[PDB]
């Protein structure tokens, strides 16, 4: 894994990895 | 919150686990 602040886009996509196949869900707020 | 956590500083593999189950 590589260290990096994880905000937007690059949350995103860094818990397509770590969630896998089970998926996961963001809390946005408008 | 925990997107907060993320945005602000690094949150390791164990932290985002809990974004899913």
């Amino acid at each position: 894994f590589v260290n990096q602040h994880l905000c937007g886009s690059h949350l995103v996509e860094a818990l397509y990895l770590v969630c896998g196949e089970r998926g996961f869900f963001y809390t946005p707020k408008t | 919150g925990i997107v907060e956590q993320c945005c602000t500083s690094i949150c390791s593999l164990y932290q985002l686990e809990n974004y899913c189950n």
